[PDB]
RNA sequence: GAAGGUCACGGCGAGACGAGCCGUUAUAGGUGUCAAGUGGAAGUGCAGUGAUGUAUGCAGCUGAGGCAUCCUAACAGACCCACAGACUUGAAC
RNA sequence: GCUGGGUAGCCAAGUGCGGAGCGGAUAACUGCUGAAAGCAUCUAAGUAGUAAGCCCACCCCAAGAUGAGUGCUCUCCUAU
RNA sequence: UCGGAGAGAGGCUCGGUGAAAUAGACAUGUCUGUGAAGAUGCGGACUACCUGCACCUGGACAGAAAGACCCUAUGAAGCUU
RNA sequence: CGGUAGGGGAGCGUUCCGUGUUAGGGAGAAACGCGUGCGUGAGCCGCGUUGGACGAAGCGGAAGCGAGAAUGUCGGCUUGA
RNA sequence: GGCCAGUGAGACGAUGGGGGAUAAGCUUCAUCGUCGAGAGGGAAACAGCCCGGAUCACCAGCUAAGGCCCCUAAAUGACCG
RNA sequence: AGGGUGAAAAGAACCCCCAUCGGGGAGUGAAAUAGAACAUGAAACCGUAAGCUCUCAAGCAGUGGGAGGGGGACCAGACCC
């Protein structure tokens, strides 16, 4: 139901950084597509 | 658990799934190229191809078979006249899926479907 | 571990109703084969710590394999294959590499074979389907229907016991169905006919090896 | 990358060398005072510099455990692993030798311990306590018996684990550590070898 | 750009997502055909005042299954990674 | 909409399979040889039978077993 | 009995927007012992790489409302003779 | 020369007033943040940066004079995410 | 005798008894110890048992209670059972 | 509930990104590390950069001892992280 304390610090950093790494993965994939956009594709 | 079950749902009930596939099929046949999602496109290959196949054997029966589908008389009369000339050689697979850039307001994946 | 003969790889090919001249209707699994069951490597007490024989199965174009596996198979002088499986035996000799395993000659019918293989995958499934739990009432106002009910006891244990049965992934795992009759060995077609059922849909690999009874192994 | 790497490493070497020439470091043997005369080693209690106690320089020992007393051997072993052996002792760091035990399966025990003594491990389950005797376990895996006796005497904690690794128990008589020239272990006790 | 790995691309009897496994010139779809399901279409002929029957016709419609065939999509391509391996002893050409 | 059928999938009421050892040490018990105690006594030396109980064996997992095991094979060029 | 299958709305994944009660500090294991007599924090052992996501609620004497029971106050208020 | 309730003695700071429209101050005050000075402590004392005009002592005086706890109270900002 | 406080819930242990079932970490008195308000060492942890009363500094020394196989300071000391 | 750009609006002509918002040069001014959300600008909370440092650990997070590493444009057995 309810939280007993707060996570407060450092743990919340660890939790957020993985979420930002989701963003990183998307960035890699979007970078990969730009080269595909250059030349061919038929 | 969806083992060996093959049916494109399109997020909908059977009310609206057939309603989608029908209308999309009509518009595609009319214009010749349409922009839609990947799933709405990739599901559509069973019905366009079925109807072009139906337009090979231009007979009283098959026109009514097709005419129950399209809900627009004057498109289905374009086929039967058109098809056997401009598809007589081709043996199945009358449909191409080009694929282009997600839709803005929902990151929805997107595609083109048009006659081959 | 220590297997009662050398096994043989194989592929499941559905089920047949097989008759006999009595008129006994018998259910049966058709088991087909693909290039080989060729012996690959031999392990010893001498060098490797135990006695064993490695056996490939299923031919490929040799681009779909990797350099190391290409080397490992080209050392034995063998067709490109997947699925190297071992057979730890007590018996060691007369299994020298690049020797084909004649399934026809190495079993001889009415044997009772032990077949392993990975089963049908039923995904992440509930307490009922997984561990044969019972469900609660449907009416008489029960807001519990399909669930685990209570998990643990109270403050005394003060925690959930290890290996407490819960919802999880049921299926997609190896299970030896053991002691199964060989009904017919089709010489013509290279197809073994085994009584009953066998893990997985048509396609799966099967490790087909003889009965492993306790008067056959190691006291 | 290459240019800047080589250039950086050429500076790293020079700066390493600049400091190496700033105050120097003995080994043991030695005499009270020297031509270091830096910070007071003499009125401040000794505490080991890592330069001293490196793991290659450590001594070795071998115990043949045949017809011995399990506990009495193990205490001396523990001592020689700790470093209470050595004058240069320090509780915070391991400055003790290694130990190698051989013929662990022929180690002896007094009284009626070969049957009555139980070794228990509890899996960590609502049922599984598994309890087997001294001799029953010795038939299977005799290594543990010595190993378990020794680990109980070593100081449990981050250090206790690290300096446990230094024990090397074995089933049989021969051992593969001839390269290290492990010397024989000295043994304070009268009761240590069995009556026979 | 090593070996290899990760992405992307077509998928799956694998799968909540990751994972696993197959495929990337027989992987999915289509087409052709054949098991199978359902039950004798439409059109026309004939019979009956008519509801209807009846022949053409194990039809017609399906075909999540098997098999065949590159007709369509597997294009385009991207990212990661290498000092032959610190340090000490002892046997060995 | 309501019925009447139903392939694949999934399901059981359907189909297959399973529980096995002249293997080990024991518990109560039954003993053999045998004193202390010239006799007796299953015990103090020694030893044999002897349970769905205990341990191996069956079946699945498993070297994150930091104690990270073992085998076979492949690779170590440069702006790439 | 004794469950099974399927349709929707969720749940799950992706993009957009974006709350809550709670919160001494939290580097927050299991066993038995101890203690204000029922411990993640004290003693001895055992077990245990670091970190997400999906599911589950046994414990944190979980959250919620300065117990509404019980009794106290030379408290309050209704009602009775 | 241990010390809860508790009593007695000795002090430090806070704003404002007398001394004082003092010296000290747009070659940098109040503040704000840092000190390898001092004291038994509350606190004191020098520093050059930010800051941009107020204002130390000493001897005295007066209080809206010292905060971590009030399910305090006002404002800010978290946690759950 | 003047001025001016808190306290008026006590707890355990030894003994002398009462009540109880010569049950209770039970209850009530009488005499004394400790806690309360008392750190440190012994008792694994452990208010109330044993030792001992913490003004402060020292990387000196002697000892009380209790101990000298290892975790963990000191005898794997001695002689007789 | 919600005051304090500057002495003076001198409140930013022109150029660039550019549909806007806003931003950077220019210009004004003692100051624009005074730009209208503008004066001093503490804490919580949110980051960015550098020095060291955690993936066999068990922890009211400190404390005594201190391995190895790093300094401060000021040469210390000193001092700091």
């Amino acid at each position: 139901a309810v939280p007993k304390k707060r996570t407060s610090i450092y743990k919340k950093r660890i939790r957020k950084n993985i979420w930002k790494k989701k963003g990183y993965w998307a960035a890699l994939k979007a970078f990969s597509l730009a080269k595909s956009l250059s030349t061919g594709n038929s | 658990m969806k083992h060996g079950r093959k049916i494109h749902r399109l997020s909908r009930p059977a009310d609206q799934r057939r309603a989608l596939l029908r209308g999309l099929t009509t518009q595609l046949l009319k214009h010749g190229r349409i922009k839609t999602t990947r799933a709405k496109a990739s599901a559509m290959r069973k019905y366009v191809d079925k109807m072009i196949t139906l337009a090979k054997e231009g007979s009283l029966h098959k026109r009514r078979q097709a005419l129950g589908f399209i809900y627009e008389k004057q498109i289905v009369h374009a086929l039967f006249a058109e098809v056997p000339e401009r598809y007589g050689d081709r043996n199945g697979g009358y449909t191409r899926i080009i694929r282009t850039l997600p839709r803005r307001g929902d990151n929805a994946p997107m595609a083109y479907i048009e006659l081959v | 571990s220590v297997d009662a003969g050398i096994g043989v790889m194989g592929t499941k090919l559905g089920m047949m109703s097989f008759f006999e001249e009595d008129g006994t209707v018998v259910p049966v699994t058709v088991i087909g084969f693909k290039e080989g069951n060729i012996v690959t490597q031999v392990k010893t007490e001498s060098t490797d710590g135990y006695n064993a024989v490695q056996v490939g199965y299923e031919r490929l174009r040799d681009r779909k394999l990797t350099m190391p596996e290409r080397g490992h198979l080209n050392k034995a002088g063998v067709i490109p294959m997947r699925h190297l499986q071992e057979f730890r035996l007590v018996s060691v000799d007369d299994f020298t590499p690049s020797q084909k395993l004649l399934f026809e000659e190495l079993f001889k019918e009415g044997d009772m074979v032990d077949i392993s293989g990975t089963t049908i995958g039923k995904g992440f499934q509930g307490g009922i389907k997984r561990h044969n739990f019972k469900r609660g009432l449907m009416t008489h106002g029960s807001k519990s229907h399909r669930a685990l009910g209570s998990i643990g006891a109270g403050t005394t244990p003060g925690h959930v016991y290890k290996g407490k049965k819960m919802p999880g992934r049921m299926g997609g795992t190896k299970t030896k169905i053991r002691k199964l009759k060989i009904m017919k060995i089709d010489t013509d077609l290279r197809v073994v006919m085994i009584k009953g059922a066998v893990p997985g849909k048509p396609g799966n690999l099967l490790r087909l090896a003889p009965a492993k009874i306790v008067g056959k192994n190691i006291p | 990358t290459k240019c800047t790497e080589e250039w950086r490493q050429l500076k790293e070497a020079v700066k390493k060398e600049f400091a190496i020439p700033h105050v120097p470091l003995d080994q043991r043997w030695m005499f009270t005072l020297e031509e270091a005369t830096g910070p007071d080693i003499w009125n401040t209690t000794w505490y080991p510099k890592s330069a001293d106690h490196v793991p290659t320089d450590k001594k070795w020992y071998v115990v043949d455990a045949t017809d011995l007393i399990l506990g009495r051997m193990a205490s001396t072993i523990a001592i020689h692993i700790r470093g209470k052996n050595l004058a240069s002792y320090t509780p915070s760091v391991d400055m003790g030798a290694f130990v190698i035990v051989v013929n662990a399966d022929k180690v002896a025990v007094s009284g009626k311990k070969r049957t009555q003594k139980l070794y228990r491990r509890h899996s960590g389950r609502p049922g599984g306590l598994k309890e087997e005797t001294f001799d029953q376990l010795q038939k299977r895996i005799p290594e543990r018996i010595i190993e378990h006796a020794v680990r109980g005497m070593l100081p449990k904690g981050r250090l206790g684990r690290y300096l446990f690794n230094h024990l090397k128990v074995y089933k049989g008589a021969e051992h593969p550590h001839q390269a290290q020239q492990p010397i024989d272990l000295p043994l304070r006790d009268k009761r240590i070898r069995v009556e026979k």
